């Protein structure tokens, strides 16, 4: 009773914790009441309690600053003891920690402590450590004297004193600038997977010493450079308390024969002595490259030594080995056998949401101007990884620094806190840095939740329901795990696959003709296994195979070369599909404009069992399509969209879009010419009608109808 | 949460509010039948949109006879009329109001049928002085539902420093087998929930489970002099 498990914070503020409301009702404390938290080693901290809709009934959410003051870690238990007797303070004395006040001078109170405490009414206790961010520096302070004891509320009428040399950090105190879970932006799912596998054997060693079954011995983190592979490994070690040993390929390979292998096995011995511990091996492909690709004795012997060291982990209790690589297929396959490194996690490239969170983390110490919009930046930074967003914030800061430092002119060993705190980074400084920055992962495939929703697709009301049923039924109640769309081009085949991914908040993986053709022409169809493996790692996701017959067309389509219906890639697709379960949360959607020439195997039971016909839209749907296409622009009241729909009887959705964009092209030109009118007028649509034509002939509709009648 | 009934002065809980007020209104008929039926029409009926239409239609019947008090065709209100049945007959207390302001319930021959129909017929005693019905019409239209007043229960408390003095057991921080298995199960379920491919309707069904717990609040104020002030809203 009155005890909860320590969990991650949602509110980043250092003076507050969040409880689930039912526990506040049992403790009979209100939102905003001051409570004490009882931690390990007879230590306590004072904070304010609130509540939210996400905290578990049996957990307390507190950030790193509060956990460090209690000397507790995630997964521990603390007691909550309300203390309504807390009074307002009269005088407090707060001094900085030397580790964070180096190179900076000036009046720390006016810059940091004053706005931090002013009108905040934060609880304070003697011995507390708390962090105040600003001036592009993270400065933490320790409380050395409080006139009331042992804690109070710091009110606007409380005297705040700060005189004396910075305090040297104690050996039992950890720096708040060390990487933890709050420093990781996107890839929350991947971090959760690591938690499940790693935190338990490190937080509770006694659980696994009593049994003959070992926890996972190695985890392989892969993805482009700069995505957080090392950051996750360090954050987990720092949050659980396990000793972190850093190894990398170049450090071992740069050594001479004998010394190289000695250093590798010595690090493993040190981890055992310091167990529990995590051994992180960076550039695994450099320390353990495929042996069949090299003739050197050093490379082969190091691989053999690493293989035996991994096996020795059954004796080195509580040591977990993690490795980082670019691709699981760029390392010697022996490491990936049962045991050793038999768990793989795809870190990937952050999406627009993840990129925003990463920028918000980096700017924690930065003062941003009112015109700065990090969401807009995250949308523009396509192809960037966290390492590039870190450089982006640094470059934006340096540009802002130069602009004002030319006016500050402070040339000394330290820089005043006031002149740094007055510096703000503007939108022009981020845009400048964006123009100079170059993404490191631009050529890599970017997989994210699409922005196309059901309101963007005109007509097809029944197809929308069918897709929702195919995904919802196996979860609400052998259900099919894929559907093929057939029919005329430009009717929404791709949009349907995106819209269902959107509503499900699922990742959308787009496979287009050129990619299917590249695998065919280059005899690299093995990449299909990586596509399906990406779909599994990206789950929940929708794996969309567009232009399924693109290779058949490349081979002649209606004529044909050495092949016909089946090819290298579709057969690899069949291979992977037959190994995928309905419980993998991967929904496979295909699309073709020539369903008569696709390998019939793909439609056999257990594969793409569902087939949906997408005909040309009817009259009411064509109106809906025009309205959806024009939802982003001003349209005059004289525009009769129903009249246009009545004329465009044979037009596809793609053809109606051309009309809308042509009307936009004319409307925008008139506006530009007038400036050198503000809305799209009927005259612009009537002119567009003079050029727009239907792309789907009547004979092509008969071809699709006959196929639909074949299946019924 | 406590309330005061404005018709009796009784102290009630949140569930006892309608029971006491309804009983007080039904008893009030012994003092002022018109005021009691007016309270019943607004208080007993939960659908206030129908109450507004009911009292507006009743006001129109009264103004019709007020304009032409010499014509007998405005003295009788037909209980089987489509408008009366939908707006007035569907409410509790509207029949009591008609009787309270001088209408008798009688059966009159129909202008085109043998079967007598139900009418509220104004008596000559009240018809002679339209000023009585005009005042009763305004008393009905200006009325509101009767609800128990929320008791603020103003209290001040003095915290006792002794409540903050407690020492934990030495084995407090040692988690049990159930606490460790539960936490690892929640970790596996949290990873699974992120992995599940589901539609928005399935997502909302679970998220919506946290939305209905409270309709009252207790507020406290921390005062500079160390006093804790509390009240109910
Ligand atoms: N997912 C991420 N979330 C937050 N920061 C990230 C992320 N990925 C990379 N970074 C940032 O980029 C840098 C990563 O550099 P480094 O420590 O060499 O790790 P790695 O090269 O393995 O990604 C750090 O500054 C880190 O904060
Ligand atoms: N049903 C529809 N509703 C709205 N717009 C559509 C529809 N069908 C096609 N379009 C328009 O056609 C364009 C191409 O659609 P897409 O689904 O990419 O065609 P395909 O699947 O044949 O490649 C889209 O940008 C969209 O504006």
């Amino acid at each position: 009773p009155n005890r909860l498990i320590v969990d991650e914070a949602i509110n980043e503020d250092n003076s507050v914790v969040s409880l689930s409301q039912p526990k506040m009702d049992e403790l009979q404390l209100f939102r905003g009441d001051t409570v004490l938290l009882k931690g390990k080693k007879r230590r306590e901290a004072v904070c304010i309690v609130l509540s939210d809709d996400t905290c578990s009934d049996e957990k307390i959410r507190m950030n790193r600053v509060v956990r460090n003051n209690l000397r507790v870690r995630l997964g521990d238990v603390i007691s909550i003891q309300p203390c309504p007797d807390v009074k307002y303070g009269k005088r407090i004395h707060v001094l900085p920690i030397d580790d964070t006040v180096e190179g900076i001078t000036g009046n720390l109170f006016e810059v940091y402590l004053k706005p931090y405490f002013l009108e905040a009414y934060r609880p304070i206790r003697k011995g507390d450590i708390f962090l105040v961010r600003g001036g592009m520096r993270a400065v933490e302070f320790k409380v050395v004297e409080t006139d009331p004891s042992p804690y109070c509320i710091v009110a606007p009428d409380t005297v705040i004193h700060c005189e004396g040399e910075p305090i040297k950090r104690e050996d039992e105190e950890e720096s708040l600038n060390e990487v933890g879970y709050d420093d990781i932006g996107g890839c929350r799912k991947q971090l959760a997977q690591i938690k499940e596998m790693v935190e338990l054997p490190l937080r509770h060693p006694a659980l696994f010493k009593a049994i003959g079954v070992k926890p996972p011995r190695g985890i392989l983190l892969y993805g482009p450079p700069g995505t957080g592979k090392t950051l996750i490994a360090r954050a987990v070690a720092n949050e659980t308390g396990a000793f972190f040993f850093l190894i990398n390929g170049p450090e071992i390979m740069s050594k001479l024969a004998g010394e190289s292998e000695s250093n590798l096995r010595k690090a493993f011995e040190e981890a055992e002595k310091n167990a529990p511990a995590i051994i992180f091996i960076d550039e695994l492909d450099a320390i353990a490259p495929k042996r069949e690709k090299t003739h050197g004795e050093v490379e082969r012997r190091i691989v053999s030594q690493l293989l035996t060291l991994m096996d020795g982990l059954k004796q080195r209790a509580h040591v977990i080995v993690m490795a980082a690589t670019n691709r699981p297929n760029s390392i010697d396959p022996a490491l990936r056998r049962f045991g050793r490194f038999d768990r793989e996690v795809d870190i990937g490239i952050p999406d627009a949401t993840g990129r925003l969170e990463i920028l918000q983390i980096h700017t924690k110490n930065m003062k941003l101007a009112d015109d700065v919009d990090l969401e807009q930046v995250a949308n523009e930074t396509h192809g960037h990884v966290g390492a590039d967003l870190a450089a982006l914030c640094s470059e934006a800061a340096l540009q802002a620094i130069r602009k004002k430092m030319d006016l500050i002119d402070l040339e000394d060993e330290t820089i005043d806190a006031e002149v740094m705190n007055s510096l703000a980074v503007t939108m022009d400084d981020f845009r400048w840095a964006l123009s100079q920055s170059n993404p490191s992962a631009l050529r890599e495939t970017v997989v994210e939740v699409p922005q196309v929703t059901w309101e963007d697709i005109g007509g097809l009301e029944d197809v929308k329901r069918e897709l929702q049923e195919l995904v919802q039924y196996p979860v609400e109640h052998t259900p099919s795990k894929g559907v093929l769309f057939y029919g005329p081009p430009g009717c929404g085949k791709t949009l349907l696959a995106k819209a269902i991914a959107n509503e499900c908040q699922a990742n959308f993986i787009s496979i287009k003709g050129p990619e299917l053709l590249t695998m065919w022409f280059g005899e690299s169809e093995a990449n299909v296994r990586e596509i399906f493996d990406k779909a599994r790692q990206a789950a929940p996701c929708v794996l969309f195979f567009d232009e399924l017959d693109s290779i058949a067309k490349a081979r002649g389509g209606n004529i044909g070369d050495g092949g016909g219906a089946a090819d290298r890639v579709i057969n690899q697709i069949l291979t992977e599909m037959d190994g995928m379960s309905t419980k993998k949360n991967v929904f496979i959607i295909g699309a073709t404009n020539r369903p008569d020439i696709i390998d019939p195997a793909i439609l056999r039971p257990g594969r793409l069992d569902q087939l949906i016909y997408i005909p040309l839209p009817d009259e009411k749907s064509r109106v809906a399509i025009l309205k959806a296409n024009l939802r982003k622009s001003p349209v005059a009241k004289d525009v009769d969209l129903e009249f246009l729909a009545k004329m465009t009887n044979g037009f596809s959705g793609a053809d109606l879009t051309e009309i809308c964009q042509r009307a936009c092209k004319l409307a925008i030109r008139e506006s530009i010419e007038s400036e050198i009118v503000p809305e799209i007028r009927r005259d612009h649509f009537e002119e567009a009608m003079r050029f727009a034509r239907r792309s789907v002939s009547d004979n092509d509709i008969r071809k699709y109808e006959m196929f639909a009648q074949t299946l019924q | 949460v406590y309330f005061t009934c404005p018709l009796t002065g009784a102290t009630l809980r949140k569930d006892q509010r309608d029971a006491c007020i309804k009983e007080a209104i039904l008893l009030h008929f012994s003092t002022d039948p018109v005021a009691a039926s007016i309270m019943k029409i607004y208080t007993f009926n939960k659908d206030q949109d129908r109450v507004k239409l009911g009292v507006d239609t009743i006001a129109k019947y009264l103004d019709n006879i007020h304009l032409h008090p010499e014509e007998e065709k405005y003295r009788k209100i037909k209980l089987q009329n489509k408008v009366f049945q939908e707006r007035i007959n569907c409410l509790e207390g509207t029949h009591e109001f008609f009787e309270a302001i001088g209408f008798q319930k009688v059966l009159l021959p129909a202008q085109d049928q043998e079967d007598p129909e139900e009418f509220y017929v104004l008596s000559e005693t009240t018809l002679a002085q339209p000023q009585s019905l005009e005042r009763h019409k305004e008393q009905l239209l200006a009325a509101e539902p009767v609800r128990a007043k929320l008791d603020r229960q103003r209290r001040v408390f003095q915290p006792s420093p002794l409540a903050s003095q407690f020492e934990l057991p030495g084995d407090f921080f040692n988690l049990t087998a159930e606490e460790i298995k539960r936490e690892q199960r929640l970790r596996s379920e949290a990873v699974e929930r992120l992995s599940v491919l589901r539609t928005k309707a399935m997502r909302e069904k679970e998220e919506q489970r946290g939305l209905r717990k409270y309709n009252y609040t207790l507020l406290r104020v921390r005062l500079p002099d160390g006093c804790l002030l509390q009240g109910t809203f």
